[PDB]
RNA sequence: AUGUAUAAAAAUAGAGGUAGGCUACUCUCCUGUAUCGUAGAAGAUGGGCGAUGGUUGAUGAAACGGAAGUGUUUUAUUGACUUGUCCAUGAAAUUCCAUCGAAUCCAUUGCAUACGACUUUA
RNA sequence: GCGAAACCACAGCCUGGGGGGCCAGGCAAAAUCAGCGGCAGUCAAGCGCGACGUUGCUUUCCUAUCAUACCGAAGCAGAAUUCGGUAAGCGUGGGAACUGAUGAAG
RNA sequence: GCAGAUCUUGGUGGAAGUAGC
RNA sequence: CUGCCGAAGUUUCCGGAUAGCAGAAACUCAGAUCAGUUUUAUGAGUAUGUAAAAUGAGAGUUUCUAGUGGGCCAUUUUUGGUAAGCAGAACUGGCGAUGCGGGAUGAACCGAACGUGAGGUUAAGGUGCCGGAAUGUACGCUC
């Protein structure tokens, strides 16, 4: 029920082909989608499942000026950006104008650390997948194919959490003051009969 | 849905045969126009009274007398295979004979991919004793100390604010 | 079925904890931590026992139920009784050199069939190996984690592994004979 | 802590015509169906499935397959109603049912309510 | 044309040799340098003893073909600082020193003698 | 600006179409908060618009408007099927409309 | 675009908080149909009762924030806005919706070279 | 400096599928220049035949490795040798616009 | 009564300031 | 330029015929005069043909006059066949003259035969995105 001018979709625990279809419609709907922690997306099937499904895609290049062949991008962000590129009519004028509304990045840059991060309840792994199934993590997968920036982001994201954790306790200590002040306002308890 | 129909019938009486015999069937049919079509199917293969000879006398529904009581049904099936040879005995645990044969069809549609006309049900008896139930899993939903957590949980409106509890 | 339960009585070990999806099995000899991600199985504590349950599943997951029951029991044997194994060496003409370093972690092995190849056998984390003094050409390795202990000696068995010769005539080598608890 | 499916387990119909009524399970017939009843006579006895119901933590002692009056007899003695209402789960869901009968002027009177409530930020500085 | 690692055959961009990789170091090591700059004087030759055991000329006298490189003392004038990003290696701050010679102030300019020489 | 907005935010979705034949005389509109073809019977008949901003200014301002109404529900997800006095331009896919609450019957 | 309101984290065969010295007990989750603010001749001009509070502007700032610090916090000081509550005058015939510095040519150079360019100097 | 002519449906990227155009894809920036085993018989699984059995004679690409790497097996003490496996990367059994050099522009 | 006949006559293009003297 | 009617594409003899299909007038009969049809009855060795019931619909005669005896397939018998296809005879339709929705684009597949438009409702086929429509409901399957 959201028509935000910009939405931020934290992607840990989602599926790739189901989030890329939810997002692909909201791009054509006119929104402005940012997908952070794209590195911690999931794919049904075990670790080698998409691994040969993408090592096969590396064997596919043009046979004329092989610097003009397919550009097999290795970043976890562009893995999913590829997924939202065939879902859109990217050969029209409405496709290539929709794609510039999507900003798919890994980790969380500070311009989106301090904002709300909604999730999609129709693409999540703990819902859509049977318990005890085989699943592979994209950012853990694409590192084994060439994305050489794994040890930095896992270090960087660890620093952001403890800083955000420090942000949370100050926020948690904030409403504990208003928890007292909410019932301390006596009007709440005798005029809760309007449902509130 | 399904609705079990009591069907009886005979042939046209002649001077040679003043009183034809009456034949009762308890079969299952989503409506009544397929009951009185399946009825002439079974009776043609067994009693050899063709559709150009016989007539239909009475169709009635059999509502289950105790739909609120749990039961177990042993199900005798003659299945017409691609070699056309299968007698089958299968047990289902539910409340209504209408509801069992729907589940009977569904399972039979999965493991053995049976169609409508590929199945001729033979006999349906409400099996009652606990020592005659010959299935392991049906037996285990019948011990007094049964228990399980909920399976297949999932508790529009896309873009949920927080994580689902899923507990 | 709808249930598959197997419970092993928890001994006097310090911890039979399974909190936070990890096997933090601590006993009298020490503390051991292990990941509990073998399979999504119900580890339920009941007083002086820990019950392993696999409710409403098939055999593919049910076959792994007894593995964790053994793995915890294997961890229980290491936490309570420990593990102590003795490996026996065989020398005929050229004795095989063996030097325990880093508290017996770095095993400097040489002179295997008189070879000049320096065989360094790094022990697994948590296991201490030593040359047994009662019987010559015997190496006694003990530790809490039997899996790390057993794989290390097998690696030691794979360290001086004979190759490029007939196994019949050339028969002296590194072998494992004693495999038992530390208590 | 984990809740289960028992005999006599109190449940809550979440998807149906009786959505939100406290009902109690009676007999388990399968892994997907069951036998369910409630003392509220507007709720007939019937077979709810587990995909359109949510468990409740409150459990109650009852033998197998009691008739409806005995369900009511055991319900009145072990007072499941107003034991459910004691929980914070019931507080929100019941208040969800009051905050949806609110007309325009009453939903305007709550504006006054929280305007009488907002200036109570005078706290221990 | 068989060494495809050096294909394609197009001319270089920078007349000066650009260093691409840098050696892996540790914080336990003392601070030291890696690179330098020199000039191609020319090729020459020498004679030198060989203290190399196991060779066919062990403890002998062998000619060696060599190259002298003209290397002046080298002027450091400031630092640049890199932060590590998921997008690579960005430079955060460029801090120079106070004073520069005209020679390095000729580097920023195309016509130093014509212009106002007002760099830095 | 919270003492305003007597309409409901919407988004023009697409023309009426089949796979290959599109019917630009009737639009598809997705109202906010309308998530059932039985909950779309409330917005049947309301007078929707499409407000935008041209460059050249006529009659002392710049904002122009295309009116229209809502005719049918459309599908099982709470979209509707609208009809405008001038057909909406095809370069307004995924734009924003306003579903004015009149003619109100509630 | 008509509010341009909302930043723990992890897990789901689980999670966070509650005494106490690392625990036991208790509580919370199981949707945000929540929280947050919202009246004023486009938010009028006055008076009273309650309060040291809320609100935003001009700053002087200080602490911070580097993965794109596109920002956060503490604010002295100054000021408006103070509906916090209660009373006084105005609105309308829009009288049935329309909204100076560099660089290049020419010159110079040879490390470069088919023309271009590149490299020097000026 | 003078200065044609042939020719001219409109044309100009590749892969796959029914060619330049169709469908689905890869992509896509101006403006230019120089190279370019069978037969007979006995059985008998089983549904008159009947299986395994038994008796009579007669440039580049591709692994399917030719060596190099690594192992397995063998009367393999060692050397040397045979068989088998991974293995076509490089060597020593088969298939068949492209690269340069300028160039404006957020 | 013209779109067409390697259509008739006339006029003018791209190839190109290329081929070339 | 527009409108109306509109085929055969196989014979039967000898390129000429006759018939057929499409047509124009004259002149018949409102009847049992018919009918790419189904009944009942007679026979005939479930099928075969014959006559008078159902069902629909107005039928008929000649005269004078164009085009047309190509084929591509799909249907089932079918004998000759065999490593393996297949070769041939007969029946029925389409297409030839036909656009339109699907079948990703395709003439032989599934629906459907067309004046100009508005509004509704469907066939085939579909409802995660490209793509208009359920990330619907139910039960069982699969690594």
């Amino acid at each position: 029920s959201e028509f935000q001018k910009v939405v931020v979709i934290d992607a840990k625990g989602h599926l790739l082909g189901r989030l890329a279809s939810v997002v692909a419609k909201q791009l054509l709907g006119g929104q402005k989608v940012v997908v952070v922690r794209c590195e911690e997306l999931n794919i049904s099937g075990h670790f080698f499942r998409n691994k040969l499904k993408y090592l096969a895609y590396l064997r596919k290049a043009c046979r004329y000026n092989p610097s003009r062949g397919a550009f097999h991008f290795r970043a976890p962000s562009r893995i999913f950006q590829k997924a939202v590129r065939g879902m859109l009519p990217h050969k029209t004028a409405r496709g290539q104008a929709a794609l510039e509304h999507l900003q798919a990045v890994e980790g969380i840059p500070p311009p989106f650390d301090k904002q709300k991060r909604v999730v999609v309840p129709a693409a999540l792994r703990v819902l859509r997948l049977k318990p005890g199934r085989k699943y592979c993590t994209v950012g853990r997968l694409s590192s084994e194919v060439g994305w050489k920036y794994n040890d930095i982001v896992a270090k960087l994201e660890e620093r952001r959490k403890v800083k955000s954790a420090a942000f949370y306790q100050a926020k948690l200590a904030k409403q504990k003051k208003i928890a007292s002040a909410k019932e301390a306002s006596p009007v709440n308890q005798k005029l809760s009969q309007f449902g509130y | 849905a399904l609705k079990e129909y009591q069907v009886v019938g005979r042939k046209v009486p002649t001077e040679h045969e003043p009183v034809p015999k009456l034949f009762r069937m308890r079969l299952f049919a989503p409506n009544e126009s397929v009951a009185k079509s399946r009825y002439w199917y079974f009776l043609k293969m067994i009693n050899k009274v063709k559709k150009a000879t016989g007539e239909i006398v009475a169709i009635n529904e059999i509502s289950e007398p105790k739909p609120l009581k749990a039961k177990v049904f042993g199900i005798w099936i003659r299945y017409d295979s691609r070699s056309g040879t299968h007698n089958m005995y299968k047990e289902f645990r539910d409340t209504t004979r209408v509801g069992a044969v729907e589940a009977m069809y569904a399972d039979m549609a999965a493991r053995h991919r049976a169609r409508f006309r590929s199945i001729r049900i033979l006999k349906v008896v409400e099996v009652e004793k606990k020592e005659d139930v010959r299935r392991n899993y049906v037996k285990q939903l019948l011990n007094p100390h049964l228990k399980f957590p909920l399976p297949h949980r999932r508790t529009k409106k896309v873009f949920a604010p927080h994580r689902p509890s899923t507990f | 079925d709808i249930y598959k339960d197997e419970t092993l009585t928890i001994p006097k070990g310090v911890t039979v904890d399974i909190k936070a999806r990890n096997v933090t099995v601590t006993g009298p000899r020490g503390t051991l931590k292990q990941n509990l991600r073998h399979v999504d199985i119900e580890m339920k504590k009941q007083g002086n026992t820990i019950k392993f349950i696999v409710w409403h599943g098939s055999r593919k997951h049910n076959a792994c139920i007894r593995s964790v029951y053994s793995i915890i029991n294997n961890m229980i044997i290491g936490v309570t009784q420990g593990f102590r194994y003795k490996m026996r060496l065989v020398y005929a003409h050229f004795p095989i050199n063996i030097n325990l370093t880093e508290n017996g972690t770095v095993v400097e092995i040489r002179n295997f069939l008189g070879e000049r190849i320096t065989r360094v056998i790094k022990c697994l984390p948590g296991v201490t190996v030593s040359i047994s003094s009662a019987v010559k050409d015997e190496i006694i390795l003990e530790g809490n984690s039997l899996e790390n202990v057993s794989q290390s000696a097998a690696n030691i068995k794979q360290i001086c592994n004979v190759r490029n010769k007939d196994i019949r005539k050339f028969l002296d080598g590194i072998y494992v004979s004693e495999r038992g608890n530390i208590e | 802590f984990k809740r289960y499916v028992e005999v006599g387990r109190v449940v809550l119909v979440t998807k149906g015509e009786y959505t939100g009524k406290l009902a109690v399970i009676v007999d388990i017939v399968d892994h997907k169906r069951a036998l369910i009843d409630s003392p509220c006579s507007e709720f007939p006895r019937q077979v709810i499935r587990y995909g359109s119901v949510v468990l409740t933590h409150i459990v109650m002692k009852l033998p197998r397959g009691a008739r409806s009056g005995i369900v009511a007899k055991k319900w009145k003695a072990q007072d499941v109603c107003n034991k459910w209402a004691s929980s914070a789960w019931a507080k929100k869901l019941e208040a969800k049912k009051v905050r949806s009968q609110l007309n325009d002027f009453d939903r305007f009177a709550v504006m006054r309510l929280k305007k009488q409530r907002r200036e109570q930020v005078n706290v221990a500085v | 044309h068989g060494s495809l690692g050096f294909l394609p055959r197009k001319r270089a961009s920078r007349q000066r040799g650009k260093v691409k990789a840098f050696p892996k170091d540790d914080a336990s090591k003392p601070v030291h340098l890696t690179a330098f700059l020199g000039y191609k004087a020319g090729m020459t030759h020498i004679v030198r003893d060989l203290d190399r055991p196991g060779s066919k000329m062990h403890k002998r006298e062998i000619l060696e073909a060599v190259t002298v490189i003209e290397t002046p003392p080298m002027v450091v004038v400031g630092v640049v600082g890199y932060v590590e990003t998921p997008r690579g290696l960005r430079s955060l701050t460029t801090v120079w020193a106070e004073h520069l010679s005209e020679e390095v102030k000729r580097r920023f300019y195309k016509n130093w003698f014509k212009s106002k020489k007002k760099a830095f | 600006a919270q003492g305003h907005r007597l309409y409901v935010k919407a988004k023009h979705l697409s023309f009426q179409r089949s796979k290959h034949v599109i019917h630009p005389g009737t639009s598809i509109v997705k109202i906010e908060g309308c998530d059932s073809k039985e909950e779309a019977q409330f917005y049947l008949g309301k007078r929707v618009c499409y407000v935008y901003k041209s460059s050249k200014a006529v009659r002392g301002s710049k904002i122009r408007v295309i009116w229209g109404t809502i005719a049918r529900p459309h599908g099982n997800s709470g979209a509707v099927r609208a009809r405008f006095v001038h057909n909406l331009p095809a370069k307004t896919f995924g734009s924003s409309l306003r579903v004015m609450l009149y003619p109100s019957n509630i």
